[PDB]
């Protein structure tokens, strides 16, 4: 988690937001997603947030639940996504790495281990995407014990309680679907610094997640989007991926 | 924070993404309200004498056991309106979404009965109706279809990832996530996350206290067994329940064998998976080593899923349940007997319960013992299929 | 000499080939015996109890009628076991036919309905069951074959004459004039020769006595009208038997009128046919100048026919009872309505009757009336030719 | 009636039997059905019987049914049968005719017109093949007042009110379906002379009925199936229709 810390210390020394896209692990294929990924750093992504392909995902969008067929039925398994990672991590020393994962692949051979593999490759947070904070107990134990932050979603929905849960319990950011209210109170509560992920698509909703006083932003899916336009061009696909997070970034600044 | 314990040991929970907590919270509210309330109990008792036709015969078999000790009854839930068990709990359903102020149902489907059963609540209950369907399983489901429609209900085709019964799933639960104040999320059996394994249970548990005052009427005892097929776990929870305190009655699970369950191809987890976290509950499933699901299989499509309840994997836990397998053939075999000597075409689903009972009368012929099978539903569905099969084989 | 009088007024009787009167003679000893034996009625409700499913729902509809004056309930024999109310007379007959000694039955079919009630009851009970069908009818009705032979039945294809109903019909006679010492011939409507008419009322006479009761409770008073669909007679006399002599109650009889009885393609004998003696009675009959017997034609197989019972000939004489006619077109539409406002699948037979009903309502939709429609089966069986004619007229 | 008074007492006179075949008028076509009957009488045929198509019989076997559809299916309609019947009338003066008929047919215009159409054409007999006797009063009577014998079946299953019934009611033959005891408490009860019809297509089968004191025999379906046997061949047909009556009359003296 200590890469986010030094993250946001940076962003703020600079008066920055973080920009942050989402991608699927191995999506359309292990090398491409490769390449991806250091596309969207070296375009100037802050952090990434990065999906491992599961069989049945009930949490995620139609573009994601089609990156997320695409990997896996290229035969992409949670052991490759962890080599993908180690790769990742030895190319990029402060990048923050979170994944974004479903409980059953967390839970699948033991809690700890999976958080203890997390620490050996050096992902630094884990968003466990059915996993509520009423049920938490667990997996955020074993994500403080190796050294993970357990990053936790604040829906619009939310209430003062939940608020006050989120903003003890999460580390590294607090991942934030009145908007410039809930920034205040999750700040008054010491919350992890919020990133807005709702429907993060333009430069001007980077610029206003900024205004708003959040850390930065999360692109959920147009990064996704992206790679699903250009399937049958792999260079254009890295050109347009380039340029999006290229602007996104710009508007953070 | 609930008003009720979402655990069965350490089976169930609230497994969603927190967007749904509240939805979860909303839903368990009105349930323990609706549960007190007077009236609320005699909309539902009303529903389920004047509309579906409870309550349900139990039928003593005399051709099947002759010449055994064994004396079996069938608990005719094939005779409820809508052909099978799943009347009765989408009717309370209903009346809880009514009580929440909804007028809007939300509910998927992969062949097509849990969204008929969807579809008759609503249209009785002038509720709007929205079924999600992966766009391969509308093509292949024509009849279902077609009944949902007949019956007002918006089937929406799914094409987005594998347009199969997830996918179906998933766009269902997008959709509750957003229009939760206006839509309930009409789950289709005794799984998932709280509070809908506790809900589907107390909305089928007329099965077995039925049973318990039928049986008691005509021999003067408890059952030795009651004996139901678990797909996801409705019928089956809602036979035992009211048993669960009478220690002396045995209560069987009847999992699906498929092709044999060395061969992998059943759907069987509360045997022969593992535990692990999906659809919003930690219970048995059929997993692939590194944790991904895996496909179940069985001939009879109710009971073809990876997963089950979690009440049922504590109740074997306990063993307070015991829970056992039928293969498709065993299946046929039961379904063929019931038609040829008592008249009545069972659920390929409900075979597998009396193909179970079959065998423990035919194991043991000497063996004095009381059973009663929970027949699910009604087989004129799967004439085809089993026509089919005997054609295949050259019967 | 008989027992009983074979007529109702000018209409009934006997018309048989002598070989067969001893036959005849013999069953209406034999129900005459059984109607004032405790012991057999006891068995009788028994199978109807619990394994028919009897009583049948009352259902109030509430969607269909809203904003008119009319009340309306369906007694929803589509909830018994088989799917209709023929499984109630069939049950009947089978026990008359233990009493006479006999262990064999023998039926004919044409779409395959009575065919399957027939197997049904033979196979609870035990009995041999041989059905006659035309060779033309097996071919184009597989599904119900394959129900009547997983039902243990002999189905034996009729390849003289045309190779259909009569043919069929007439084998099951001559069958019969040989064999009746041991096999008892099922007719499966409340036609034919004396005794089978007043037989099969007195067996469907629950329907009736069941609606009595369930208005009475529910409203504190009869109905205003009863109405049912007729092919030969059998669910309509079984609703009516029990209000005969409640003189305010009126009885609507509902024949089909198919494209429309000004095509001559309709099965509407009472109101639009001739008297005239085919199949043991003098009863209307859709005739030819010359006297042979027309064809039918109804959308539906079970109202499809050229002739009705004598019963209701009389009842209308008299002015007890009133019959009208409902065409495919009416009878679609309620079948429609009834899935998308009720939930509830009907019988294409049964959606004449629900047809007229809608029709007393629409017409005169501040008449304060209370109806009962008798909900003669489920429509599972209609679904494709349902789906066919909306298809090919684009909808 | 008095034909077959007529016919009987020149048997007796003969100390012969009567052989009655059965056909069905208008099988295969009313040209060859009329060559046909010709035929039967010209090989000795003592009387015929002879039906008239309907469209839902229910009391006849296979055979009969057969011809029915044959018959019935190339458009013959009552109306033309009594056509050919007041011709084979004109053609033979003394032979007795009878008719089989479905009760459908009879009642249809008005029983009474019915045999009035009968004696109008020279019919001597009617038997109704699905009227009891318990039902029978209203076609004996009309039978009677027009000068028609009404036939009745006696059964193999009749009892002694049966075989008073019959043997009151009837006029011209008894129509006969142990054997010996029928035809002398038929004689006892001054029954028509009865005809046995109980699967007659062998000359030993007449010999035998005469041997057991009956008036003669009927042979109700070997007609018919010589005539499905030979569709094909119309002189053929006639060939062995003629040897066949030839044989079995020469049985029958
Ligand atoms: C749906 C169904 C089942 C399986 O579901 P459960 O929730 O396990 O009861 C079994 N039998 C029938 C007839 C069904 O329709
Ligand atoms: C057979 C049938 C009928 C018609 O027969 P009736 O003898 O007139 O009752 C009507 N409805 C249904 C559902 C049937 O199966
Ligand atoms: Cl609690
Ligand atoms: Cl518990
Ligand atoms: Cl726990
Ligand atoms: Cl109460
Ligand atoms: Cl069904
Ligand atoms: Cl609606
Ligand atoms: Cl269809
Ligand atoms: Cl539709
Ligand atoms: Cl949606
Ligand atoms: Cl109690
Ligand atoms: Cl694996
Ligand atoms: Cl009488
Ligand atoms: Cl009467
Ligand atoms: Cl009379
Ligand atoms: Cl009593
Ligand atoms: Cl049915
Ligand atoms: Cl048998
Ligand atoms: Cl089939
Ligand atoms: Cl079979
Ligand atoms: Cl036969
Ligand atoms: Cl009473
Ligand atoms: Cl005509
Ligand atoms: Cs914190
Ligand atoms: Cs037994
Ligand atoms: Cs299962
Ligand atoms: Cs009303
Ligand atoms: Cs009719
Ligand atoms: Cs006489």
């Amino acid at each position: 988690m200590e890469r986010y810390e030094n993250l946001f210390a940076q962003l703020n020394d600079r008066r920055e937001g973080a920009f942050v896209p989402f991608v699927t692990l191995g999506d359309p294929g292990i090398e491409q997603s490769l390449k991806i990924i250091d596309t969207l750093i070296d375009a100037g992504a802050d952090a990434l947030e990065l999906g491992v392909p599961f069989s049945d995902p009930l949490a995620d969008g139609p573009t994601i639940q089609n990156a997320n067929l695409r990997a896996f039925a290229a035969g992409v398994t949670p052991a490759q996504c962890f080599e993908m990672l180690a790769l990742i991590r030895e190319k990029h020393p402060t990048i923050p790495i979170g994944l974004l994962m479903y409980a059953n692949l967390v839970f699948n051979n033991g809690i700890d281990a999976f958080y203890a593999r997390c620490e050996q490759v050096g992902v630094d947070s884990v968003l466990v995407a059915d996993v509520p904070v009423e049920e938490s107990a667990p997996f955020r134990q074993a994500a403080l014990r190796h050294n993970i932050a357990p990053i936790f979603i604040c829906p619009p929905n939310a209430d003062d309680d939940l608020l006050r849960q989120v903003a003890s319990y999460g580390r590294g950011y607090t991942y934030l679907l009145p908007l410039h209210h809930l920034i205040e109170k999750l700040k008054e509560y010491h919350a992890a610094p919020a990133l807005q992920g709702f429907g993060i698509s333009s430069p001007e909703q980077v610029s206003a997640a900024v205004r708003a006083g959040a850390a930065g932003a999360i692109s959920g899916s147009a990064i996704v989007k992206i790679i699903e336009k250009n399937l049958a061009s792999p260079k254009q696909m890295l050109a347009e991926l380039r340029s999006f997070v290229s602007a996104m970034k710009a508007a953070s600044r | 924070t609930t008003l009720l314990n979402p655990y069965f040991g350490e089976f169930g929970g609230m497994y969603v993404p927190q967007i749904l907590m509240p939805a979860l919270n909303q839903l368990e509210e009105a349930f323990v309200s609706a549960q007190k309330d007077p009236e609320f109990q005699a909309q539902f008792a009303d529903l389920l004498k004047n509309y579906a036709g409870r309550p349900t015969a139990l039928t003593k078999c005399q051709n099947i056991t002759a010449g055994t000790r064994t004396t079996l009854y069938l608990k005719r839930e094939d005779l409820l309106h809508g052909g099978a068990h799943k009347t009765n709990q989408v009717l309370g359903q209903a009346l809880l979404a009514k009580r929440m102020g909804k007028s809007e149902i939300i509910a998927e489907t992969g062949a097509g009965q849990h969204g008929v059963a969807s579809a008759l609540a609503s249209a009785l209950l002038g509720l709007k109706c929205r079924i999600y369907m992966g766009a391969k399983d509308v093509e292949r489901q024509s009849p279902n279809v077609f009944r949902m429609r007949l019956m007002g209900a918006e089937v929406i085709p799914v094409h987005s990832g594998s347009a199969t019964l997830t996918d179906a799933c998933n766009e269902a639960l997008r959709d509750w996530s957003g229009s939760y104040e206006t839509a309930h999320y009409m789950l289709g059996t005794a799984a998932g996350p709280h509070p809908y394994p506790t809900i589907v249970r107390e909305f089928q548990r007329m099965i077995g206290e039925e049973t318990k005052a039928q049986i008691l009427d005509k021999e003067g005892r408890l059952p030795d067994a009651v004996i139901a097929c678990v797909g996801g776990g409705s019928n089956a929870i809602g036979m035992f329940a009211d048993f669960i305190n009478d220690t002396s009655v045995g209560l069987i699970g009847v999992e699906p064998g498929g092709h044999g369950i060395e061969t992998g191809e059943h759907g069987a987890p509360l045997k022969h998976g593992r535990v692990g976290i999906y659809f919003g509950m930690k219970a048995p499933m059929m997993q692939t080593a590194d944790g991904q699901i895996e496909e179940s299989y069985s001939i009879s499509a109710g009971l073809d899923f990876p997963s089950v309840g979690p009440q049922h994997a504590y109740l074997n836990s306990i063993g307070r349940a015991d829970y056992v397998s039928i293969t498709d053939d065993e299946a046929l075999e039961a379904f063929k007997t019931l038609c040829r000597h008592e008249g009545i075409i069972p659920a390929l689903e409900s075979s597998h319960a009396l193909a179970h009972a079959l065998k423990m009368m035919r194991e043991q012929p000497e063996k004095e013992q009381l059973l009663v099978v929970n027949l699910s539903g009604r087989g004129d569905k799967d004439i085809f299929t089993v026509h089919d099969i005997l054609k295949a084989r050259g019967e």
